[PDB]
């Protein structure tokens, strides 16, 4: 247990303890769920609630005209790389006055989170990025995690028991290319129905969904206009 | 580094100093060494032991002059000596530089131990483990200083540090009287350096330097093996 | 060095008893011969080749080594 | 330690190349083999083994050949039995003593 | 143990553990292999497909430092990132101050004191990390290099880095290297992979190919993969 | 016996001792290596053997022998990182003693700089003390030739013949035999002893392919580093 303090020090076993901790905080966050198309790209985030009165904690943000991020774990970690993710899109954005593709942005943020897993006296990064956006050549959806480590996936899930939203996409992920928005989006809330008890699903006060599309800028909708979305489903069987 | 600074020397609860002691234990256990200060110079004598045939003797050297009138040997660990024995080479060009004269004796010793004493209460660094003989013949009469690794300095007629240092003590006090001349110095002090050494001394067993008002001087080791008559 | 049954009186050799050991050593020796076949122990399947290898092969085939002519571990 | 007592000390240590050379010839006497052995490739892997090493290589070397039901041995079984060996001196250590 | 600690201090028989943990932390990782023929450099790369987990073409370890230069990392990923950064930082200082290409020499040198850097303080770890250097120049030949994550780097014929790693080059000296060419060795390195690694570990693998040489005019690209597909064919012959 | 944190970092024993930079002094016989420097009359030697134990791995990149200025080289013990760090520090200096001071600077001096750039690793408790040992030889104008060592302690001294590496205490045993015996040294007689010195501590009667011969002589004072031809030509010139 005397080796598992620092970040610094290695394991006998050669396992880095601190970062095996950090992917423990990720699983505490709600979970949400992201998935494109060939033409579109939607991610479905789930809030949760401090209390009755209190509003509900949100999940998804915009960052740029076609980049918008969901989110996993902290909230000083979220706005601290968001301060930097809205600041590295405006500077291309001023310097070569174009977008930034999606791939080599995120390749600055495992630059950026790798400082603090290696030197002393530095936390990782608690948190869960899960990003959309577009590039010249299409939709993309990636992950990161707190070892920087990240993903060019087609659909996935974190947070809590995201296990069982996983499952659910294999088996449905010959369908999720084909299809337009008005069943792609209800394909995704199909998956987020499964990381629930038995006995709440959708009601209006706790589901948010963002959509880039071609000719579409990333729009986040919340809870009064993703009621029409949210007709024309089935109830779960038992 | 990255501004940690702290220093790993605090005090006992006792109210002592535990690395300082524990550094004036390596000074001990060093080579042999004795200087003498004779109402017309001052004679340093040191124990330079090769530990095998193959060694070079014209390389490492241990009577070192700092100036053309100021001489300084040592006791204690060797690579540790010549960092500041280049210290005390750079220390005595300030002074020539804004005085345009040459330094006193008794000035480096102010200023040497001065950079001694703030090294063992600065952050993350052990103390030396080297005790230093100091020689001069500035305004006609020489002086001979010690200083250590606790920062303080003291002013000898006679004394001996290294191994066996109490014993050329209680020799020297018997031996040595009020005054002599240099060349009644040099056969005391090889007779201090005979008490503790080896069987055979030749001319690169010991290796002995001088002052006189006529300047610093290192003897060669010619005279050495002349000398060597009438052994210790 | 040997345990032999002895007349009291005569002191004579009578018996030639089997040699016994210290009474902790018994308490080693095994007698239930429990059951787990290979079939319960599930993802060790390299393990339980080179246990085999070593151990029951002495045991069962002894030609098989002395045919290439080394030893058993 | 004084002599008179025990008067010399014998002192025996690791063996050198032509040591691990000749250990290693002696333990591959009776071996059905083939004519291909390269001792040399061997005891140039072979570094700080004990002469019980050597042993456990011409073991081990068996056991490649007991697999598979072959009753030659070839000289590719030997340089996986060193590397096996020799993967197993990651556990040891504090091998020398001064002596007295 | 209480000397395993740091980074900076020594054991009592003259060693340092940290450096010793990161060794086999890199040998967890898969196999990656490199080799070399008369007229150009050949890599390969395993990589593990889990249950689904990305669009085929994620994060593959065949970097791309220089136009001439390439990388064939292994251990853990986000270092390896890292250094990939630092060597093309490297070759762009070379072309700016000296004006022409760099030696494959010297740019294992001085990467190889940046990893050794971070062996010697107790505010930083040693590095995760180990991969391979491949190069090719009509004024110098092929070169193939290895860095460990101590930081002792020299040349090779060919080497192997992961799990399988003894076991992966017993089969590599059994070839021939001095008379081949490398289109010849793009379907022999695709069966040494193929031959390591049975599905009882991973079902799912699959397979990269980098490819350096006199052929792709000294730059350095991956090979035609879906076009000619002769890696798969002629290593799945391999049955029996 | 432990007090304080004295078997950790470099702070003072209780008996005087401090056991970090003792601790390094056996970080060297983990090479597994010997190198055997002689001077003579008008020449100086360095031999030393290597061992490649793979066919795979190359031959040039293996070679201790480091060329630090066109009349200086060197040999290098101890662990291959710092003793490369070592000598890019040892090529760095000696070229600013040429834009600082114009002539060429001697090899005395050099191991000054050296020293006491490893007094400091000891000297601050806060850095690694670079387990390495050094030698070096070089011509000096009206002195001859010279061979000293530096220590990860941070000390030098001059020799006359001097090995390093694993068998110190069995090589200088031969060499007290072997000159105090009134023996004149030409060139070949220290070359011809440099071989026989380490042929009767490893007793191998090698071939000449494992050894290398570095020399420096007053008629040709560059820095060379012999072919193995010629190796085998003095090989076999003391097999009678």
């Amino acid at each position: 247990n005397q080796y598992d303090n620092d970040v610094t020090v290695w394991s006998p076993q050669g396992r880095i303890h601190q970062i095996e901790y950090a992917m423990e905080a990720v699983k505490q966050g709600s979970a949400t769920v992201g998935l494109k198309s060939k033409t579109h790209a939607v991610l479905v985030a789930l809030k949760r609630a401090q209390s009755e009165l209190a509003a509900h904690q949100k999940k998804i943000l915009h960052v740029d005209n076609h980049i918008g991020i969901s989110i996993a774990g902290l909230t000083a970690d979220a706005r601290l790389l968001c301060n930097f993710m809205r600041q590295e899109c405006l500077d291309s954005r001023f310097v070569f006055d174009r977008p930034l593709p999606v791939s080599r942005l995120v390749s600055l943020i495992g630059s950026k989170t790798q400082i603090p897993t290696q030197r002393y006296g530095r936390r990782p990064y608690g948190v869960g990025l899960l990003i959309a956006g577009y590039d010249d050549m299409g939709p993309h959806i990636f992950q990161t995690c707190p070892s920087a480590n990240y993903f060019d996936c087609r659909a996935m899930s974190i947070g809590a028991r995201s296990q069982s939203a996983r499952t659910y996409l294999e088996r449905h992920m010959s369908e999720f290319m084909e299809c337009n928005l008005n069943e792609l989006v209800k394909h995704g809330l199909r998956a987020l129905r499964e990381t629930l008890p038995a006995e709440q699903d959708l009601t209006t006060k706790n589901v948010s969904i963002g959509i880039v599309g071609k000719d579409l800028e990333f729009t986040i909708y919340d809870d009064d206009d993703v009621s029409p979305f949210l007709e024309g489903l089935e109830e779960r069987p038992q | 580094e990255r501004g940690y600074s702290f220093s790993l020397t605090t005090f006992s609860p006792s109210g002592k100093l535990v690395q300082i002691e524990y550094a004036l234990a390596a000074v001990a256990g060093g080579a042999p060494s004795v200087g003498i200060k004779a109402a017309n110079g001052v004679v340093l004598a040191t124990e330079k032991k090769q530990k095998s045939i193959l060694y070079d003797e014209r390389s490492v050297h241990k009577v070192e002059p700092i100036t053309k009138h100021i001489g300084l040997v040592y006791s204690g660990m060797g690579p540790d000596y010549r960092v500041l024995v280049h210290r005390a080479r750079k220390l005595a060009q300030q002074y020539y530089l804004v005085y345009q004269e040459p330094i006193p004796t008794a000035q480096l010793v102010q200023r040497v131990a001065s950079v001694m004493q703030e090294y063992t209460q600065s952050g993350g660094v052990r103390p030396f483990g080297v005790s230093l003989l100091i020689c001069g013949w500035n305004e006609g009469r020489p002086y001979l200083f010690q200083s250590d690794p606790s920062g303080a300095y003291f002013a000898w007629k006679a004394t001996a540090m290294g191994k066996n240092y109490v014993n050329g003590k209680t020799f020297l006090e018997k031996r040595y009287n009020e005054d002599l001349e240099l060349e009644d110095a040099i056969h005391t002090a090889i007779l201090t350096l005979k008490e503790s050494f080896e069987g055979q001394m030749t001319e690169d067993n010991i290796e002995v330097g001088i002052c006189n008002e006529a300047g610093f001087r290192r003897l060669t080791p010619t005279e050495v093996k002349d000398y060597l008559a009438a052994i210790a | 060095g040997d345990l032999v049954g002895v007349n009291k009186d005569s002191y004579l050799i009578l018996e030639t008893l089997p040699t016994e050991y210290d009474s902790r050593v018994k308490a080693m020796e095994v007698d239930e011969r429990p059951t787990e076949q290979y079939s319960d122990i599930g993802g060790l399947d390299k393990q339980i080749q080179e246990l085999v290898e070593a151990i029951v092969l002495p045991m069962n085939h002894k030609e098989k080594f002395e045919n290439l002519g080394i030893q058993p571990p | 330690l004084r002599p008179g007592r025990l008067d010399r000390k014998i002192h025996i240590d690791l063996p050198n190349e032509q040591a691990r050379l000749d250990i290693l010839k002696i333990h591959a006497g009776p071996i059905t083999k083939h004519g291909e052995i390269d001792y040399e490739a061997i005891v140039k892997l072979s570094d700080g083994f004990n002469g019980a090493d050597l042993r456990n290589v011409c073991t081990e070397a068996g056991m490649f050949a007991i697999r598979a039901d072959h009753d030659f041995v070839v000289q590719e079984d030997f340089m996986k039995a060193v590397r096996k060996v020799a993967d197993s001196k990651k556990l040891e250590s504090k091998l020398d003593y001064k002596p007295v | 143990t209480g000397y395993d600690l740091s980074a900076s201090t020594f054991s009592p028989d003259g060693r340092v553990f940290q450096v010793e943990y990161a060794m086999k932390a890199v040998e967890n990782s898969s196999t990656a292999i490199g080799i070399r023929c008369k007229d150009g450099v050949v890599f390969g790369v395993e990589k593990l497909v889990l249950s689904k987990l990305y669009e085929e073409g994620s994060n593959k370890r065949l970097f791309n430092v220089d136009r001439h230069v390439g990388m064939a990392v292994a251990g853990l990923l986000a270092d390896a990132r890292s250094l990939a950064d630092i060597a093309r930082e490297e070759a762009s200082n070379f072309r700016s101050n000296f004006g022409y290409n760099i030696p494959l020499k010297h740019l294992a040198d001085r990467v190889a004191m940046y990893v050794h850097a971070y062996t010697l303080y107790s505010a930083v770890r040693p590095f995760g990390c180990s991969f391979m250097l491949g190069s090719y120049s009509v004024n110098d030949g092929a070169q193939l290099y290895m860095i460990d994550p101590s930081g002792v780097s020299y040349g090779y014929w060919g080497c192997a880095i992961g799990k399988a790693r003894q076991a992966a080059k017993t089969e590599i000296e059994k070839l021939q290297m001095k008379e081949m060419t490398c289109r010849d060795i793009v379907k022999e390195v695709a069966k040494i992979i193929y031959i390591v690694h049975d599905e009882v570990k991973d079902k799912a693998f699959e397979l990269e190919l980098s490819w350096v040489g006199e052929l792709t005019n000294g730059r350095h690209e991956i090979v035609p993969k879906d076009i000619r597909e002769e890696a798969e064919k002629y290593a799945k012959e391999s049955l029996k | 016996s432990s007090a304080g944190f004295d078997r950790h970092i470099t702070i003072f024993s209780p008996e005087g001792r401090l056991y970090q930079v003792e601790y390094a002094f056996k970080a060297i016989n983990q090479g597994g290596l010997t190198s055997v420097a002689v001077r003579g009359k008008d020449c100086a030697v360095i031999v030393t053997q290597k061992k490649v134990p793979d066919k795979l791995l190359d031959s040039s990149t293996v070679t201790h022998l480091f060329k630090i200025t066109e009349n200086i080289g060197c040999v290098m013990t101890g662990m291959t990182a710092d003793s490369r760090s070592q000598v890019q520090r040892a090529r760095y200096e000696a070229a600013n003693w040429k834009y600082k001071y114009g002539y060429e600077i001697p090899v005395d001096m050099l191991c000054k700089r050296i020293a006491d750039i490893s007094q400091v690793y000891t000297q601050n408790a806060e850095m690694r003390p670079l387990g390495c040992c050094m030698i070096l030889i070089g011509i000096d104008e009206e002195q001859g030739p010279q061979v000293y060592k530096c220590d990860p302690a941070g000390y030098y001294c001059g020799f006359k013949a001097t090995a390093a590496g694993v068998k110190q205490t069995e090589s200088t045993s031969f060499l007290e035999k072997k000159v105090k015996k009134k023996f004149d040294w030409t060139f070949e007689q220290t070359v011809e002893t440099a071989i026989t010195c380490l042929s009767t501590v490893l007793s191998i009667d090698f071939k000449p392919s494992e050894i290398e011969v570095g020399v420096v002589t007053v008629e040709n004072p560059k820095f060379r580093i012999l072919t193995e031809a010629e190796i085998d030509a003095h090989l076999v010139a003391l097999a009678e």
